[PDB]
């Protein structure tokens, strides 16, 4: 399976991991 | 920068969350 | 951002958060 | 099951690892 977050994928896997305090770039 | 380490490679669970908050 | 987490992109984000030693079903 | 949690709703980071091992 494709492994790389690019583009709104990393947006969507930061927001997941990160969640509710969200991330900075 | 994420970019690279994430999009051009891959980067693991922990290094994700190093660029969280 | 989708949050949604469908097909491949659920599998992935499995293996992304699971990791070594993955997961089930 | 899975798909009803985190693809037709949105589930959370515990949730997903719920299904981990």
């Amino acid at each position: 399976v494709n492994q790389h977050l690019c583009g709104s994928h990393l947006v969507e896997a930061l927001y997941l991991v990160c969640g509710e305090r969200g991330f900075f770039p | 920068g994420i970019v690279e380490q994430c999009c051009t490679s891959i980067c693991s669970l922990y290094q994700l969350e190093n660029y969280c908050n």
